């Protein structure tokens, strides 16, 4: 149960973490994180609700991210519906507020992407196998290099 | 003296007699005759008289956007009085709303004279609704508002309300072109992805975020821009400054493959960098890769 100023500082710095292939990041619902931001006084300009129980978010509740019928929900958008936080930030977030009962973290893995300009992004969705796995790797170039909707 | 002034006055009205007869003898709207009088008065340099002759021209030629631009540009660059300036930019867009330039110009004039953000951002919305005949115009006024929103940002501050605002605007602009402009013109208006290019350059040079700029440039190339050498080299140059060699290397290798218009140029750019900083086997790999492309 760390102090407010250290949560803001540890998380802020951790969000700047580079996207290196094979690393494991976790999603966080915008509903919960936008409130965590208010409580820790995360944004210098909107910093008055800091330390108030009117905005204490409680344990991480990615209920709007999981599907009603028992790592789900298609068409979810990054920045609008969720925030990808790295393994250390997710551990810290879990360490301070706890993970809501009957919930598993929405864990995803960073991969090399792009057929023209190679770049890294956390693969939120998959094809039906990963975009970077090969056709030769799939039966036993990459799936993206080949092409399959 | 009363008379000494009377004469001095009259004396300083002889120089305009030709210009006044020219107008008088001419029939409405007297465009060429007003144009000369404007040319002449602007050389003299009396602000009161220049304002008057432009005003005289508008009583017969307000329908012409160019006259508004000529009049506005003069007030913008020479008179520099917020009051008298913004009035004409307001009138210009009221008379010729279909003309994008007038809105764009109005926005800079407002920014130049430090008009509140709340006010400037509202004028921009009015522009979006005026109604232009073509897709490029919609891009042109988006470029305007994004350059304005960019000048509000203090990039010294790592994270800020203005930067957050800037990014959201780009995302809105890019969606606006994909939803509204695509549906109305069956075209984006930004074929070379100037708006996206503009963002990647900011994101790289001013936000230490090459990863976004890469993600962006892959989308650019994906929107039919890999065939061009200049597009590859723009990306390359961006990486060379705000990235690293490994990425420059992988990029130029992919560029020799994708380039259609001018592969020889791309090849030579590669061979130069490997000559300037690469290992020998990198220089060799390059030679083979370039040759292989030039074989076809």
């Amino acid at each position: 149960a760390a102090d407010l100023d250290t949560q803001r500082s540890d998380i802020a710095t951790l969000l700047k973490t580079s996207l290196r292939k094979g690393d494991t990041w976790y999603l966080v619902d915008s509903r919960w994180f936008k409130q965590w931001k208010k409580y820790v006084g995360f944004d210098s300009w909107d910093k008055y609700q800091m330390g108030d129980q009117n905005v204490y978010p409680g344990p991480i509740d990615n209920s709007g991210l999981l599907k009603d019928g028992d790592s789900l929900k298609e068409h979810l958008i990054d920045e609008l519906d969720y925030i990808l936080l790295p393994t250390e930030g997710w551990n810290k977030l879990v360490s301070w507020y706890t993970l809501m009962e009957g919930q598993e973290p929405i864990a995803r893995k960073v991969v090399e992407q792009g057929m023209f300009v190679k770049h890294c992004k956390v693969e939120v969705y998959l094809t039906e196998f990963s975009k970077a796995d090969t056709i030769d790797t799939i039966e036993k170039s990459t799936i993206q290099d080949a092409g399959l909707y | 003296s009363v008379i000494q002034n009377y004469n001095k006055a009259l004396q300083q009205l002889e120089k305009y007699k030709p210009y006044e007869e020219a107008l008088l003898q001419a029939e409405a709207p007297r465009l060429a005759e007003y144009q000369a009088y404007i040319d002449f008065e602007m050389k003299i340099g009396d602000p009161a008289r220049i304002q008057l002759i432009f005003e005289r021209a508008l009583v017969e030629n307000c329908l012409v956007p160019d006259l508004w631009i000529r009049y506005s540009q003069y007030l913008d660059r020479q008179l520099k009085v917020k009051d008298l300036v913004l009035s004409v930019h307001n009138r210009a867009i009221r008379n010729c709303p279909w003309t994008v330039a007038l809105w764009s110009r109005y926005l800079l004039a407002m920014e130049r004279h430090g008009v509140d953000h709340q006010v400037i951002s509202v004028t921009f919305e009015k522009a979006l609704n005026a109604g232009f005949i073509q897709a490029t115009d919609y891009v042109e006024i988006w470029q305007a508002y994004l350059d304005y929103l960019r000048r509000r940002v203090d990039f010294k501050q790592d994270s800020s309300k203005e930067l957050e605002e800037l990014r959201a605007a780009f995302t809105r602009a890019l969606e606006y072109l994909k939803q509204e402009v695509e549906e109305r013109f069956n075209e984006s208006g930004d074929p070379s992805c100037v708006i996206m290019q503009n963002w990647a350059r900011i994101e790289a040079r001013l936000c230490n975020n090459m990863q976004k700029a890469r993600e962006l440039w892959d989308s650019i190339m994906t929107r039919g821009n890999a065939k061009y050498a200049n597009m590859w080299l723009e990306y390359y140059n961006l990486e060379r400054a705000h990235g690293d060699t490994q990425h420059c290397r992988k990029a130029l290798h992919r560029a020799v493959q994708c380039t259609s218009d001018y592969p020889e140029h791309v090849c030579e750019v590669l061979l130069t960098m490997e000559r300037t900083e690469g290992s020998l086997e990198d220089w060799d790999i390059a030679v083979q890769k370039t040759e292989t492309r030039l074989a076809r």
